[PDB]
RNA sequence: AGCCAGGAUGUUGGCUUAGAAGCAGCCAUCAUUUAAAGAAAGCGUAAUAGCUCACUGGUCGAGUCGGCCUGCGCGGAAGAU
């Protein structure tokens, strides 16, 4: 999970949930599209 | 709500305990109880039950949308069943049904046997793929994740223990 | 002795792949880790190997009991194979005459002169397994130089006349040039190998398709690896046609006034192309 | 006809014989012997002067069996035939060049109405209006 | 929002055709049928076969959706007996 202050929806099919108060953005068939802070 | 717009049928064959916040469902081949929260307002009405999110737990409807969907599936799943296979692709990699133990060819110095809990009558056909038979949805793939995590879905062959519906990614080498 | 190992499936994968007719006679027994007995199936009888030893037994029993129907279904498919080889074996696999370890091999024998089958051997070499097993069917499936259509040298440019020349002692000398290796001894040296006839040490041995003269000098047999000086070649050994002063690609080693070959036939082209540049100017003029 | 198995329309000038290879995977969808479909066609090829795209349309069945649709060529080639060089279209609304009236245009579509139930003639007149323009070519009757 | 569900089909959409064949990119950017379809968004990809968006054409049978303004909240937030 790559970190970085900005979590801007990316990927066409790019899910969005909150798991434990951290943003970490959900993507389907890419996993570099996937962040965590912010 | 849809959850609200969502009662479930139970059918005869399974008989229901209900003790106020604790059910436990007397089923087919098994005993599938969820002890829930006391966000819900329970009632085995006519046939069809009936459901109701408590005051205070507003947020019940979520709380107790978890347990519209529950019951449903475990009326029809101490009865059914599900089917849960596998599909091995290994170079020399085996599966074989004793009891309750599987084996795992999983390419180790030592062989790896995990004596799999109650819920479980699991079997395998042959050697890469390998049935699994359960009451709770719950068990029926916390057991089959493991083996799962093992041996990861690999993306650059397609090595690794994986779904039956479960569809990978693999990709090429492209360098050399 | 591996993993994922199925001798089964091979010799049916190349009735997919290759397109082949494949019929394997010495099939398999124990689970690739507890392997001990490979099942020769013209004879019908498993062999012991050695328990960890680089060779001692060859310990010859019956089929064992926890393979009595696989063997029972894969010979039949056996004594099928020369029924359909020989025309004469037709009405005694319907007959019922007995068919033989002896009498079979008589029709397959034949059928390894068109090549239709291939003869397939389960085993493992490294382990000692299979080896002193693989040699009994070499002298019976494999063929001899005088057994098989030998040296057929035709003409040179007259008329073609293939003419079959003899396979014993009782003819013209003739060989041929193949693996012909270097050393800082003499300097060229070969790995021939002479078809019939004997030479004796010390021949004015041509190349007859080169137009060129060449003297016959010591010649050296090998263990592979060790100088052994053979200087009575016999009709069948490979040894070292040693001091050609030129030779190509397959010319014949052959005394004048006898049958000629001309024969050079694919020659390939390498096709990847670097460039090699010396360390020194000393280095280029060598 | 049928339905989400199979339905594409992609046949070129019927003088090659090999299934050129963009072509190629509409006869490789659905297991074909490529020879089928060129014993198919020759029949019927043999009544022309080869030159112009024909199309056919592919559609299949459940064994191994499968199916096609001739038809006639389509007059947006039949535009770029008579006018000499089969692309026009470098700027349409800033070339002026090339006419052929609405006589020309009903005479290659009867051959559509004696081939097709759509494509009619009055409603293609502007199309094929339509693929003059885009092409930077003129008309007038 | 999902299961059935056609992805109605003129066309090869040029150029330059080697493939730049709706899926590389510049100019057009009409539509034969318009109760469902654009000379077009990505993946499959040299091109396409595979899979969709397009209208949800038929079922559920009620609410639902994208942004503007503020009350507060989370992440951003790592230091040295």
């Amino acid at each position: 999970m790559k970190v970085r202050a900005s979590v801007k929806k990316l990927c066409r099919n790019c899910k969005i949930v909150k798991r434990d108060g951290v943003i970490r953005v959900i993507c389907s068939a890419e996993p570099k599209h996937k962040q965590r802070q912010g | 709500s849809r959850v609200a717009k969502a009662p479930v049928v139970v059918p005869a064959g399974v008989d229901v305990k209900i003790n106020g916040q604790v059910i436990t469902i007397k089923g087919k081949n098994g005993e599938l109880t969820r002890t829930l929260n006391d966000a819900v307002e329970v009632k085995h009405a006519d046939n069809t039950l009936t459901f109701g999110p408590r005051d205070g737990y507003a947020d019940g409807w979520a709380q107790a949308g978890t347990a519209r969907a529950l019951l449903n599936s475990m009326v029809i799943g101490v009865t059914e069943g599900f089917t849960k296979k596998l599909q091995l692709v290994g170079v020399g990699y085996r599966a074989a049904v004793k009891g309750n133990v599987i084996n795992l060819s999983l390419g180790f110095s030592h062989p790896v046997d995990h004596q799999l809990p109650a819920g479980i009558t699991a079997e395998c056909p042959t050697q890469t793929e390998i049935v699994l038979k359960g009451a709770d949805k719950q068990v029926i793939g916390q057991v089959a994740a493991d083996l799962r995590a093992y041996r990861r879905p690999e993306p650059y062959k397609g090595k690794g223990v994986r779904y039956a519906d479960e569809v990978v990614r693999t990709k090429e080498a492209k360098k050399k | 002795d591996r993993m994922g190992a199925n001798f089964l499936k091979v010799v049916n994968q190349i009735k997919t792949r290759l397109g082949a007719n494949p019929v394997p006679l010495q099939l398999a027994i124990g689970a690739e880790e507890h392997f001990t007995g490979v099942v020769d199936l013209v004879k019908m009888k498993a062999i012991n190997w050695n328990d960890a030893d680089q060779g001692v037994t060859f310990e010859y029993e019956d089929i064992p009991a926890d393979m009595v129907e696989l063997a029972n279904e894969w010979h039949q498919n056996l004594i099928e194979s020369a029924a359909e080889a020989s025309e004469e074996l037709m009405e005694k696999y319907l007959g019922g005459e007995e068919l033989t370890e002896a009498e079979i091999k008589g029709a397959l024998r034949q059928r390894v002169l068109n090549n239709e089958i291939i003869l397939v051997t389960c085993g493992s070499a490294f382990k000692n397994k299979g080896v002193q097993a693989m040699l009994d069917a070499v002298i019976d499936y494999l063929p001899s130089p005088v057994d098989v259509p030998a040296i057929n040298g035709i003409l040179d440019d007259g008329k073609d006349t293939p003419a079959e020349r003899h396979a014993s002692d009782d003819e013209p000398f003739s060989a041929l040039a193949f693996k012909i290796a270097t050393d800082p001894f003499v300097g060229n040296l070969t790995f021939f190998r002479v078809y019939s006839g004997v030479v004796n040490s010390g021949d004015t041995v041509l190349n007859s398709v080169k137009a060129a003269r060449e003297r016959f000098g010591r010649i050296v047999q090998m263990h592979a690896n060790k100088r052994e000086e053979i200087k009575e070649v016999r009709a069948g050994d490979i040894a070292a046609a040693i001091g050609l002063k030129d030779v190509t690609t397959g010319d014949t080693l052959c005394d004048p006034d006898a049958p000629i070959i001309l024969e050079r036939m694919e020659f390939p082209e390498p096709v990847i192309s670097i460039a090699v540049e010396p360390k020194t100017k000393a280095d280029q003029e060598k | 006809a049928k339905k989400v198995q199979a339905y594409v329309k992609l046949q070129v000038a019927a003088g090659m014989a090999n299934p050129s290879p963009p072509v190629g995977p509409a006869l490789g969808q659905q297991g074909v012997n490529i020879m089928e479909f060129c014993k198919a066609f020759n029949a019927k090829t043999d009544s022309i002067e080869k030159g112009l795209p024909i199309p056919v349309v592919i559609t299949v069945y459940a064994d191994r069996s499968f199916t096609f649709v001739t038809k006639t060529p389509p007059a947006a080639v039949l535009l770029k035939k008579a006018a000499g060089i089969k692309s026009g279209s470098g700027k349409p609304n800033k070339d002026k060049v090339g006419k052929i009236s609405r006589a020309q245009l009903q005479e290659i579509a009867q051959t559509k109405a004696a081939d097709m139930t759509g494509a009619d003639i009055e409603a293609m007149t502007r199309s094929i209006e339509g693929t003059a323009r885009s092409m930077g070519l003129v008309v007038e009757d």
